[PDB]
């Protein structure tokens, strides 16, 4: 437990390579396609940290629309994530003041 | 451990959905389900899961 | 109290939490409360116990399974160690009801072991909203032909 | 912590004469976001701040102090170690073994 | 961050050391070491922190 929490996630670092991303892509990206291109190791707590940014810049979330992922851990162990439909938008995010 | 729910939802009731309408800080509908494996709420503070 | 403890069958007994030793059978903690302990530890010795007297509260005598089985956990794990939320999240399974956990994002990597969705919850000005999320396991083979 | 900050103050100084702040239970119920400002205060203050966590919320220790303190139970006796942040990451690169 | 720790040390006394000696669970004598800078004190639940 100890050095799981010290191999904690770091949440500015996802904060900055997210900002990337959408600096690169710079269109709508969903949420699957972010856990594709930026496979995190801390799933489910990345997930929640994107959906807080998107609500952040006031981007909304269609909870009613299921979009779906795959994703594995280090003991190969395999997960299905079931999550919302949402695009997130460089200029938004970008505009809002993070902490 | 996790696969003993099987016995919850069928020996007996358990909480799968809830609605707010105006309530708190959430202004206008809302809607959240609740799954039978347990489940967790998370934000940050002051968000308004208490 | 004087007439209660005469009249009424509640009064008639007073209750103590023990700890025993699983080999020998001995008692450890004869503990009647919470007085001192860490805190977490302090968590732990409440959760179990209210937890225990909810399922005799919402079981019908001689009933196994409580027809209500719901349990509600605010603030859940905020001051106990992911060794000490893990046998409390074992007791609640234990004693069979279905916990729903609160947490300001803290144990994240714990929650991820023992729950099956997420509804997140987030602020702007004067609203708030929420959002489902929800996962699972593909247990039909981790990799074919490989270790596992 | 405004209020010590004042307090600690000897009469005509802007600087507490004692610097040691502890905060038990630091951070049990502030996500980040409020852990930072709380951070931010803590130091702008003047105040030097010793911190306790039991393991968590781990990461923003990490970023505003330069070494821990671990503790570890063992029966009826308690062990005490100091070390400092990279020791500790050295440490954990050799269970990185594993 | 060391620009602002700069205050530290210079204008007020800072905690360095803590010894103790058969003080609550602590057998024998102990020693631990504070950080000018800060320190950060770990540990499982129910070990000693407090
Ligand atoms: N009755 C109230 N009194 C004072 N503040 C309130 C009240 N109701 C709501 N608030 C505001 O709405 C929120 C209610 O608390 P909440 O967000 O649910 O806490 P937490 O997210 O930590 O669980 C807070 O942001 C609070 O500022
Ligand atoms: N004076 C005491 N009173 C009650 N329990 C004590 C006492 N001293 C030691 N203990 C035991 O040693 C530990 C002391 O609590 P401690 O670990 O320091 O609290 P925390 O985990 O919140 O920092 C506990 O595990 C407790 O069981
Ligand atoms: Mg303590």
């Amino acid at each position: 437990d100890f050095w799981d929490a010290f191999n904690g996630l770091d949440r500015e670092v996802l904060i900055q390579q997210t900002l990337q991303l959408l600096a690169k892509e710079n269109r709508p990206v969903g949420l699957a396609e972010l856990a594709e291109l930026l496979p995190p190791a801390h799933d489910l707590e990345t997930f929640a940290v994107w959906i807080g940014m998107a609500r952040e810049a006031g981007i909304e979330v269609i909870d009613s629309q299921r979009e779906f992922a795959e994703l594995s851990d280090g003991e190969g162990r395999r997960w299905r994530f079931n999550l919302p439909t949402t695009g997130l938008e460089s200029q938004a995010l970008m505009d809002i003041d993070w902490e | 451990m996790n696969q003993v729910s099987g016995l919850a939802g069928k020996e007996s009731f358990i909480l799968t959905r809830i609605e707010l309408f105006n309530w708190g800080g959430f202004h206008g509908l809302h809607q959240a389900a609740i799954h039978q494996d347990g489940t967790a709420v998370i934000g940050p503070t002051g968000s308004g899961k208490t | 109290l004087g007439a209660k403890a005469l009249l009424d069958p509640r009064f008639r007994l007073e209750f103590a939490v023990s700890v025993m030793d699983r080999q020998s059978g001995n008692v450890i903690e004869s503990r009647t409360g919470s007085q001192g302990g860490s805190g977490g530890e302090k968590e732990i010795i409440a959760s179990y116990v209210l937890t225990a007297s909810l399922s005799y509260a919402l079981c019908p005598a001689g009933s196994r399974y409580p027809l209500f089985g719901t349990i509600i956990l605010d603030e859940a794990f905020s001051r106990s160690s992911h060794a000490v939320a893990g046998r409390i999240i074992a007791a609640l399974r234990e004693f069979g009801l279905h916990a729903v956990f609160i947490t300001p994002n803290k144990e994240m990597r714990l929650l991820r072991d023992h729950t099956r969705s997420a509804i997140v919850v987030h602020r702007r000005g004067q609203n708030s909203n929420m959002a489902s999320l929800s996962w699972e396991e593909l247990e039909r083979h981790y990799q074919r032909r490989g270790n596992a």
